[PDB]
RNA sequence: CGGUCCGGCCGGGAACUCAAAGGAGACUGCCAGUGAUAAACUGGAGGAAGGUGGGGAUGACGUCAAGUCAUCAUGGCCCUUACGACCAGGGCUACACACGUGCUACAAUGGCGCAUACAAAGAGAAGCGACCUCGCGAGAGCAAGCGGACCUCAUAAAGUGCGUCGUAGUCCGGAUUGGAGUCUGCAACUCGACUCCAUGAAGUCGGAAUCGCUAGUAAUCGUGGAUCAGAAUGCCACGGUG
């Protein structure tokens, strides 16, 4: 779904782990109850796209970033395009 | 039987009768009458005055009533004086807190006619 | 109404509020930083906040505090 | 004493591939509390079937996870040198810890 | 469109599953993009192999994949060359080591896949479409074939309108679960378009 | 009803008395699937009213039942441009549940307090026929009656 | 000994277990009164007592979980009615006719896609 | 049954509930009636289940050049130091209105207060988060168990018992606004959700017109999930009463 919308989420998903849970981990302890020196919720100038909350989820075959699943990592269409082909273990149509 | 605020109510529970005042929802209401040694429901039938006037300085404490509306107006007026967004809302007769505008918006908007 | 454990500005923005005092006021300052909650020691400077096309002029008033800067910078030109 | 979760998608390869060890075990060690079934956990995931619009559309589908319990109860080196390398049938998660 | 797809349909009986391993929700993910990412590789490779249907299981911390194909000689190579090198690859790929199966096609004009890349190498080749289904189904229900019928649609010929021709030939029940029935689907990419095949083959009773 | 006809479910008696009919009753007045307070609320209107007219219980129901009980009604015809619109005879098992959809309806509409007191006073009220309800007939009756020369 | 029988309703199972004794009844550890034999269902637990006598003769201690009120209620009946074959099936005939016997095989009917719920149809358009 | 700290909690027990694999069972088959002595239908017997038992999945050749070039793919066409590409702020959340779909109500078949009885189905390690402690509160601090019939998300709500209200724009209804807070997130002005205090519109049953549902349904009461850092009256699913 436009190659340059979809490097853009790669560069995302690296920095928010270049960064982000490694020297981003300083602000919750960092600022929370531990009573104050500001340069705490100050020094979180980093990248942008540096943190998990940027990231979207992209059907990880497309790119259609709606419909998503996060057990098969793709959007609706083609999870049943690969579900009706086997592809999906255990996944059938189901009734009740 | 006016209390703090020129407002005469009763005939009813008290921790009820206590709501008429443009101040007091059932929580303060009841912070009220539990500070008094009054009961929840006892009607102004077999309040005597002087046990009354321990409650009307118990609600002289909190603002109600006049100074309340003063102050409240007022706050919005400095809202409207500033120019900022709930301000231009106030004074555009809009809905403040973000609702949708495109439609329904009927209770800060006035009933329709265009 | 938000915030609770420390209020929240943009750095540059802080810089140019600082510097901004120690230099003397001068012309608008330009900021995008509709984000940024208010501080007294902003009082009397002349902020232009960018509200989509343009910077609007802001005159840091005495009580314009606890407010953001996007507040006086409408963005929708209904009517 | 020595308890092995079994699961899988196949219902009809999973009791199988349990029965072997079963077998496997009251043939060699001994005992061993039969094979418990456990509940299966059935995950469904429903998805609209038009690739543009279309609602009331969608296809549902499921995957069905069944369990086996197993539990032996005297550990043999002679058993317990049994079930490993003779293990086989892909597609089945054993567990043997806690 | 109100066809229910004649192979998933199935799957619950009568028929497979290309992907047969198990894995929790972890990880199910980053493992359905490797299994239908080396199938992605795996078919470039080999599409002059007649490939007709690739197969995944991971045993336990590794993969095993079997290769159905008509021409196993040819992805088989001199002495284990041709399956030597993808090896590597899948493995590199996967993310674990790689045993690699090869599935011999006994008799590929009954494998749904195999007839319909035939059909389309076909359209592409410039043949006449008329001719490709019938000679299909033809040689199809020369040797045993219960049913069976092709359909290929788009720009046939060369049109400017589409049309859709089909060509049923014996007896195809889609509607009985328990009937064996391959089907599939291959694209031409036309010198002008691009025409959709879908095969159906009857095989049989329980 | 356009090929397959039928009969009717039954229902259970009264749990407190083992009657169909004030069963029947009950499901009239009942509402949002409430048997519990449904049925608490019948049994005290007919219990205000079994005293306040002494006269017995089980018929103190029946009887001012069978006021408001119908003997025809109208089935709309439309048949040519016109409406045409025929009475016919209700039938006896039909003319009980008008009537007391009629009664529980009515009461519906009364302007008391309780549920209980509405009924009970719309009960009583066609134990001597002047309420909603029995004007009810004293108004399929006028309809028929005038389209009875369609018989 | 004991005589045993199950009987269920609607996501309800109750186990009845049938003794010669008295008419008192041990439901879950507590009186018949003490849960729910006087509410939407006082004595539908009795029922199966009815051309049966009892009064004091036989006693009887049950257990049940799932579902609710009526639904434990009714699924008790059965299992009593069940467990109630022990006299012989010659009082399991009439009681059919009592109709104490019938499972009542109604479920919650399940929610369908594109619809409100179960049959309840989303409202359309006009036309 | 035996031990008892009244807990299925310890032995144990393998009966039962239940769990999930494999089976049996229902077919107009039998009895009778109607029917051309047929098909079927009706009623009855037995039976957990009668006449496709209930619900699903399954959607023929075809119709509308219906919908989707923006899921993907692709013939053709077009820009290619720009129709491509990075960034910041905004807009998709506008408001004289009109229409569709829904939620919440107008109330004593109820509102409120206290006590209290019964589900089903599902979710969970970059996760579900006890307990204890602090706050009236949303929450926060410290912290066990559980990759899950073990632990947690959960403490069902209708209901039932008593007390209150006595048909009032109310003790209904909760919009709207003021003030102060919580949490997630680099960040809640545009535009989050929730909480505490106060605030109390319209609404007292809705014209013409019109929609849904034939049984465990309609009506009604709560529960879970997907997408998701964080926004459900929507959607998908679950059972209560009926
Ligand atoms: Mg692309
Ligand atoms: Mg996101
Ligand atoms: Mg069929
Ligand atoms: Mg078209
Ligand atoms: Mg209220
Ligand atoms: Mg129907």
């Amino acid at each position: 779904a436009k190659q340059s919308m979809k490097a853009r989420e790669v560069k995302r998903v690296a920095l928010a782990d270049k960064y982000f849970a490694k020297r981003a981990e300083l602000k919750a302890i960092i600022s929370d109850v531990n009573a104050r020196w500001n340069a705490v919720l100050k020094l979180q100038t980093l990248p942008r796209d540096s943190s998990p909350s940027r990231q979207r989820n992209r059907c990880r075959q497309t790119g259609r970033p709606h419909g998503f699943l996060r057990k098969f990592g793709l959007s609706r269409i083609k999870v049943r395009e690969a579900a009706m082909r086997g592809e999906i273990p255990g996944l059938k149509k189901a009734s009740w | 039987a006016r209390i703090a605020g020129i407002n005469i109510p009763d005939h009813k529970h008290a921790v009820i009768a206590l709501t008429s005042i443009y101040g007091v929802g059932k929580t303060r209401s009841k912070a009220i009458l539990a500070a008094a040694g009054i009961a929840e429901d006892v009607k102004i039938s077999e309040l005597s005055e002087g046990q009354i006037d321990t409650l009307r300085d118990e609600v002289a404490k909190f603002v109600v009533e006049g100074d309340l509306r003063r102050e409240i107006s007022m706050s919005i007026k400095r809202l409207m004086d500033l120019g900022c967004y709930r301000g231009l809302r106030h004074r555009r007769g809009l809905p403040v807190r973000g609702q949708r505008t495109k439609t329904n918006a009927r209770t800060r908007k006035g009933p329709r006619k265009p | 109404r938000s915030l609770k454990k420390g209020p929240f500005i943009d750095l540059h923005l802080l810089k140019k509020v600082e510097k901004a005092v120690e230099s003397g006021d001068k012309k608008p300052l330009r900021t995008w930083s509709r984000r940024s909650t208010i501080f007294p020691n902003m009082i009397g400077l002349t902020i232009a906040v960018h509200n989509g096309r343009q910077h609007v002029p802001v005159f840091v008033t005495d009580e314009m505090v606890g407010h953001k800067l996007g507040e006086f910078a409408p963005t929708r030109t209904y009517r | 004493r020595i308890r092995i979760r079994l699961k899988a998608f196949d219902h009809r390869l999973i009791d199988q591939a349990t029965a072997e060890i079963v077998e496997t075990a009251k043939r060699t060690g001994a005992q061993v509390r039969g094979p418990i079934p456990l509940p299966t956990r059935k995950e469904r995931f429903t998805v609209l079937i038009s690739p543009h619009v279309n609602k009331d559309a969608r296809d549902q589908y499921e995957i069905r996870t069944h369990l086996r319990l197993v539990d032996i109860v005297e550990p043999t080196e002679k058993t317990v040198d049994a079930l490993m390398r003779l293990d086989l049938a892909a597609g089945v998660d054993v567990q043997i810890s806690l | 469109g109100q066809k229910v797809h004649p192979n998933g349909i199935r799957l619950g009986i009568v028929k497979p599953w290309n992907s047969t391993w198990f894995a929790n929700t972890k990880e199910f993910a980053d493992n359905l993009d490797s299994d239908f990412k080396v199938r992605q590789y795996l078919t470039k490779e080999l599409a002059k192999a007649s490939v007709s249907r690739i197969v995944i299981e991971r045993p336990a911390k590794s993969i095993r994949v079997t290769i159905h194909t008509a021409r196993p000689g040819i992805v088989i190579g001199k002495k284990g060359e041709d399956v030597e090198k993808l090896r590597k690859v899948v493995a590199d790929i996967a993310g674990v080591p790689a045993q690699i199966n090869i599935a011999e096609v006994r008799k590929p004009e009954l494998d749904a896949k195999l007839v319909a890349d035939s059909i389309t190498s076909q359209l592409e080749r410039r043949v006449m479409f008329r001719r490709a289904m019938k000679r299909a189904v033809q040689n199809a229900m020369r040797l045993g074939a219960k049913g069976i019928k092709v359909e290929v649609s788009g720009r046939l010929g060369g049109a400017e309108i589409a049309r859709t021709e089909w060509y049923r030939e014996g007896r195809v029940p889609l509607h009985t679960l328990r009937a064996d029935i391959d089907y599939n689907t291959s694209e031409a990419h036309t010198t002008y378009g691009v025409i959709g095949v879908k095969v159906w083959i009857f095989k049989g009773e329980i | 009803p356009r090929r397959r006809v039928i009969g009717q479910r039954k229902i259970l008696p009264d749990p407190k008395f083992g009657s169909e009919l004030l069963a029947k009753f009950v499901n009239i007045l009942m509402v949002d699937g409430k048997k519990s307070t449904a049925e608490s609320i019948v049994y005290s209107a007919l219990e205000t009213l079994a005293q306040r007219s002494g006269k017995s219980e089980l018929e103190a129901f029946e009887v001012a039942l069978e006021n408001v009980r119908p003997t025809v009604e109208v089935k709309s015809r439309r048949v040519g441009g016109s409406t045409y619109q025929v009475p016919v005879e209700v039938r006896p098992v039909r003319r009980n549940a008008l009537a007391m959809r009629w009664i529980v309806e009515a009461a519906r509409k009364r302007g008391d307090k309780s549920m209980a007191l509405r009924l009970a006073n719309e009960l009583s009220d066609a134990a001597e026929n002047k309420g909603t309800a029995v004007k009810k007939r004293e108004d399929v009756h006028r309809m028929a009656e005038a389209n009875k020369a369609f018989a | 000994n004991q005589y045993y029988g199950t009987g269920r309703r609607k996501s309800s199972a109750a186990r009845v277990f049938i003794k010669p004794g008295n008419g008192k009844i041990v439901i879950n550890q507590r009186s018949l009164e003490q849960y729910f034999g006087r509410e939407t269902a006082r004595m539908v637990v009795r029922q199966p007592l009815e051309l049966v006598d009892m009064v004091e003769k036989l006693d009887l201690y049950i257990t049940v979980k799932g579902g609710g009120i009526s639904g434990q209620a009714g699924a008790i009946r059965h299992g009593i009615t069940r467990a109630l074959m022990e006299y012989d099936e010659s009082l399991r005939s009439e009681l059919r006719k009592a109709g104490f016997v019938t499972r009542d095989a109604r479920q919650v009917e399940r929610k369908k896609v594109g619809l409100r719920k179960a049959r309840r149809r989303p409202q359309f358009s006009k036309r």
